[PDB]
């Protein structure tokens, strides 16, 4: 009867183990009165949480407890977790063990505090902590490989070997989906229509998710774009006006492979992946190449895996096979991997029990987990 | 959605059946009224939660609350969110908590303006000497103060883990697990939307 909770930097997916999908998915967000003192539509509340926060945003300032996959506000994190258990999931944390997720290179302090909150505040029988990337690998039915997890805030390359991520070869790239909505915002604004209001930035993100794609050959798709209109598409904004973009469709996610488009001196995701592989043991590289799993919403662009295969095939040795796995359910692959794991009977021996914590304190999480 | 006059009257009356004092989203905006709420609660012992969220409260109110938190020894939770308090009022409160054993939760979110780097590192400095506070409702902009703080609150709660500990008192597994994770797939899961 285990619970699984994937805390995203901007979206929280929580449900029961062994389920196909999470029963609860709401915005990891805590909103409070905008300002100008007592300009209230709320009666007797100091804040809203979850869905109620996304609505009522008119006079709310919306703040995320998780930034770049790391908890930066533990009070609003405990709020989101209470809201999860009691309001959205409708369960007693005392009668279920909880599997929680963390980001790569999470600090140890936040891991301890995560565990301490689970055992003290919510008084859970047992609990566990797993890396999101690793749970995506498990969800792809794999135990070894390399995962490119690009979500809302940050992008991580995580080599994994037989169930353990490799911290020395993890690579971090500070470029994710929100940087791509911003980029698209700028290229669309510049040429005609001003996207300032955040309510309209949600329209820009919807354009991104509905019309953008990744070109296999960028400079060819630019030349196609300039020679013909074969790549044009139109979009219907709420006021009935329509806009036609063609060349922005693949220029927006091109930033993933050429961060310089965003004035970034970093290297794209293809180099970041390959470079991570080169920091791994020379024995396992061949199984990393053949098992490069994609996860995260920002990896949903069409043609992303095709260009991964191409660019990495250009970097690697002519000998190796490069297979890029792009599951379905990539937006929920982290949760589903957690549901599998928590369901496995072989995993029940691995939980952390509340007695163990009462004896050793939250520090016990560094061993018995990683 | 609460009357100020009669409720206040219950505070200074120390009504047995007033464990909550909720002034959230009230237009009174009287600094004096809130400051006498502080004096009212100063000798009170039933109240365990005094909240005033989004009342346009200023620094003086934060001062009254600050000195008072040493007198009152029964309020476990204080809330001053969404108000207009500066590093002065907040740092005053923190200096009060320098020696205050009862208070366990304090929240000041969505304030008028940022506190400031030096104000935040000051907060962490003062609260380094506190052991009873378990939850602090604030988002540090600087990573240093933030990690220091989470460490503090972790050890304060640990003290609960330890005291409770003595009170109440007196690999092949991983490898087979992996073998099991490879043999799994989504077809084993309960289909649901
Ligand atoms: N079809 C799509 N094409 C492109 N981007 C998409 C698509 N669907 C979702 N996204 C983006 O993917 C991101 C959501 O990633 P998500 O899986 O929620 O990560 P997260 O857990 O919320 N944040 P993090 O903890 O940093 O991984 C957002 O930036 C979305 O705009
Ligand atoms: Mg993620």
């Amino acid at each position: 009867a285990a619970l699984v909770v994937d805390n995203g930097s901007g979206m929280c997916k929580a449900g029961f183990a062994g389920d196909d999908a999470p029963r609860a998915v709401f915005p990891s967000i805590v909103g409070r009165p905008r300002h100008q003192g007592v300009m209230v539509g709320m009666g007797q509340k100091d804040s809203y949480v979850g869905d109620e926060a996304q609505s009522k945003r008119g006079i709310l300032t919306l703040k995320y407890p998780i930034e770049h996959g790391i908890v930066t506000n533990w009070d609003d994190m405990e709020k989101i977790w209470h809201h999860t258990f009691y309001n959205e999931l409708r369960v007693a944390p005392e009668e279920h063990p909880v599997l929680l997720t963390e980001a790569p290179l999470n600090p140890k302090a936040n891991r301890e505090k995560m565990t301490q909150i689970m055992f003290e505040t919510f008084n859970t029988p047992a609990m566990y902590v797993a890396i999101q990337a690793v749970l995506s690998l498990y969800a792809s039915g794999r135990t070894t490989g390399i995962v490119l997890d690009s979500g809302d805030g940050v992008s991580h390359t995580v080599p994994i070997y037989e169930g353990y991520a490799l911290p020395h070869a993890i690579l971090r790239l500070d470029l994710a989906g929100r940087d791509l909505t911003d980029y698209l915002m700028k290229i669309l604004t510049e040429r005609g229509y001003s996207f300032t209001t955040t309510a309209e930035r949600e329209i820009v993100r919807d354009i991104k998710e509905k019309l953008c794609y990744v070109a296999l050959d960028f400079e060819q798709e630019m030349a196609t774009a300039a020679s013909s209109s074969s790549l044009e598409k139109s979009y219907e904004l709420p006021d009935g006006q329509v806009i036609t973009i063609g060349n922005e469709r693949f220029r927006c996610p091109e930033a993933l492979f050429q961060p310089s488009f965003l004035g970034m001196e970093a290297c794209g995701i293809h180099e970041t992946t390959y470079n991570s592989i080169m920091k791994c043991d020379v024995d396992i590289r061949e199984d990393l190449y053949a098992n490069t799993v994609l996860s995260g919403g920002t990896t949903m662009y069409p043609g992303i895996a095709d260009r991964m295969q191409k660019e990495i095939t250009a970097l690697a040795k002519s000998t190796m096979k490069i297979k890029i796995i792009a599951p379905p359910e990539r937006k929920y692959s982290v949760w589903i991997g957690g549901s599998i794991l928590a369901s496995l009977s072989t995993f029940q021996q691995m939980w952390i029990s509340k007695q163990e914590y009462d004896e050793s304190g939250p520090s016990i999480v560094h061993r018995k987990c990683f | 959605p609460t009357v100020i006059e009669d409720a206040l009257d219950k505070i200074k009356s120390n009504d047995p059946d007033t464990t909550e004092v909720n002034l959230n989203n009230i237009e009174n905006i009287t600094t004096q009224t809130l400051t006498r709420f502080a004096e009212a609660l100063k000798d009170n012992t039933v109240v365990k939660t005094f909240s005033l969220a989004n009342t346009h409260a200023d620094d003086s109110a934060a001062m009254a609350i600050a000195e008072m938190l040493k007198v009152n020894e029964h309020i476990t939770n204080v809330n001053v969110e969404s108000n207009f308090i500066t590093g002065k009022g907040i740092l005053a409160i923190m200096r009060a908590l320098q020696h205050n054993t009862v208070l366990t939760e304090l929240r000041f979110h969505n304030q008028r303006h940022i506190m400031g780097s030096q104000v935040e590192m000051e907060i962490v400095k003062l609260l380094k000497e506190n052991t009873t506070l378990l939850r602090l409702g604030y988002h540090f902009e600087l990573p240093g103060p933030r990690m220091s703080m989470t460490s503090i609150l972790t050890r304060n709660m640990d003290k609960q883990r330890q005291k409770r500990l003595q009170e109440q008192k007196q690999r092949s597994a991983h490898e087979n697990l992996m073998e099991a994770i490879r043999g799994s797939s989504i077809k084993q899961l309960k289909r649901v939307e």
